[PDB]
């Protein structure tokens, strides 16, 4: 589950 | 780079200039790295982080990094030669016995300053060795030199520790006083100890000069990875045949240099300590 | 040469060591976020099966590069694979690929941006990737344990990862206080003994002087299974760690 985009979560 | 002048390239990391500094004066080597897929190479990055780390006067030292986006300049101080090419001009005689003994003593320094920090060259060779006009010898290249905070995996092959080519997990820093034994023994007898041509013939040439590393000698070799129990029981040469030249003391610092067993090998510190080097000077080359 | 590499550790420390509550001076990204970051980064090193040592140094090369460097909310990441990268150049033997961290990076930033904010991060370190982390320090402890307790080294470990997720009160510490302190945890922990006479002597570090961080540490051991980001435990629920992480804090810390 490495492959993420963070930026979604930081929101 | 604008205030640099290249003046000459000296070698071919990436290419080397011998440049002067319009400001300065100074003549200073120039080596670039071309930035491309990969950007900065892990040689390069280790190079700077570690060089800058290091000031002694037996090191060559990085002053000025031209960090630019399409290009990497690494600003050394110039230095006459290598010692590789001093050896190869003084080949006819041999080097004077004071002159070694200086350049050892410079080099164990330079060594014993890296290993009091944590930089591993792993990359001692008379190429990598650069010599100024006022006979003093500096380590160089540290492209393939890794830090050893934390212990180094393992990954030219005549100044291969023994150990490297028997299957080594982690690098000590034997794997560097070895290298420079090697230096020590090219300095004397104007031939390289260990011209292997393969990672066995190597293997065989030190066996054969050394004698074949037994367990009493060397405690674990039997339990090693490149270990082969088809090896031949060869017999430790006499350090009388393997330096001619070099006296009862020298001798005595090349076999402790030299020792199969990387805990037991001399460290710098050590070296810098041996009866060997009670009279050392800093004659001109 | 090992005392003379310990005491230019402890000298190298502070020179490396970040702006302390540098998330105060950042205008977009909190403290929550780096522990974001650092838990995906976690999860990326045991996807690329890469060393402790390079998260750690992945992490301080973050932490420098916001004390001396302002970051918006999409970019955060973007740093964080640049150190990354940087760090895997540094320490790991094939350190991955760049196309490997932008796949990692679920195809957000591309490879030029990825080598651009690289070439920033180098920039403002001045190239000095080679700062010393808990693991440094930690290694050094083990050479002074005795005897050597494998799960001692593998909690210690697993408490000096945990210390890379919040800035905030970790960054108050330097990394041999860190390292000391979770040595002396792991080490009540499992064989329940204190802090060696022997680390004593050869760190300056008496039982009191870790005392802040001792109990920030337990406060975070205890509250571990409960913190949002659980990258680090999951890793160390692992036969290679010896499942540290499964392992019950103790209640009450003897001081």
């Amino acid at each position: 589950n490495a492959k993420r985009n963070l930026s979604s979560e930081f929101a | 780079m604008e205030n640099f002048q290249k003046v000459e390239k000296i070698g071919e990391y990436g290419v080397v200039y011998k440049a002067r500094n319009k400001l300065t004066g100074e003549v200073v080597a120039l080596k670039k790295i071309r930035l491309d897929t990969e950007g900065v190479p892990s040689t390069a990055i280790r190079e700077i982080s570690l060089l800058k780390e290091l000031n002694h006067p037996n090191i060559v030292k990085l002053l000025d990094v031209i960090h630019t986006e399409n290009k990497l300049y690494l600003v050394f101080e110039f230095l006459h030669q290598d010692l590789k090419k001093f050896m190869d001009a003084s080949a006819l005689t041999g080097i004077p016995l004071p002159l070694i003994k200086s350049y050892l003593f410079q080099l164990l320094q330079g060594l014993a300053f890296c290993h009091s920090h944590r930089v591993l060259h792993r990359d001692l060779k008379p190429q990598n060795l650069l010599i100024n006009t006022e006979g003093a010898i500096k380590l160089a290249d540290f492209g393939l030199a890794r830090a050893f905070g934390v212990p180094v995996r393992t990954y030219t092959l005549w100044y291969r520790a023994p150990e490297i080519l028997l299957g080594c997990k982690y690098y000590s820093t034997a794997v560097d006083i070895w290298s420079l034994g090697c230096i020590f023994a090219e300095m004397v007898t104007r031939r390289a100890l260990f011209p292997g041509d393969s990672e066995i013939d190597q293997l065989f040439r030190i066996f054969r000069t050394l004698g074949t590393p037994d367990e009493v000698v060397w405690p674990g070799v039997t339990s090693m990875p490149d270990y082969k129990p088809s090896f031949p029981k060869w017999a430790r040469q006499d350090f009388s045949k393997v330096v001619p030249p070099l006296d009862e003391d020298g001798r005595s610092l090349l076999s402790q240099m030299l020792h199969y067993d990387p805990n037991k090998r001399i460290s710098a510190k050590a070296a810098l300590a041996h009866p060997f080097f009670q009279d050392v000077t800093k004659p001109v080359p | 040469y090992h005392e003379d590499i310990h005491t230019y550790l402890r000298e190298m420390e502070v020179k490396c060591k970040p702006k302390v509550g540098y998330m105060k001076k950042q205008p977009d990204i909190t403290n929550s976020m780096r522990a974001i970051l650092v838990d995906w980064l976690v999860e990326v090193g045991e996807e690329y099966k890469l060393q402790n040592e390079t998260l750690h140094l992945a992490v301080n090369y973050i932490d420098r590069f916001l004390s001396s460097m302002s970051v918006l909310r999409g970019k955060l990441q973007l740093v964080g694979t640049a150190a990354m990268l940087l760090a895997s150049k540094f320490e790991e033997i094939y350190p991955p690929e760049v196309a490997e961290f932008v796949y990692i990076t679920d195809d957000t930033y591309t490879k030029k941006q990825v080598l651009r904010m690289e070439h920033l991060v180098l920039k403002v370190l001045t190239f000095d990737l080679a700062a010393p982390t808990v693991n440094q320090f930690l290694t050094q402890y083990f050479l002074h344990q005795q005897p050597a307790n494998c799960k001692v080294e593998s909690l210690a470990m697993f408490l000096g990862e945990l210390s890379l997720i919040d800035a905030d009160p970790y960054l108050k510490y330097l990394p041999s206080v860190i390292a000391g302190a979770a040595f002396h945890l792991a080490l009540y922990t499992v064989t329940g003994q204190s802090w060696p006479e022997s680390l004593i002597r050869k760190t300056g570090y008496t039982l009191e002087s870790l005392k802040p961080c001792l109990m920030d540490l337990h406060q975070t051991y205890l509250k571990a299974p409960q913190h949002a980001q659980q990258s680090i435990r999951e890793k160390y629920k692992n036969s290679k760690y010896h499942g540290v992480s499964l392992l019950n804090p103790p209640e009450t810390l003897n001081l």
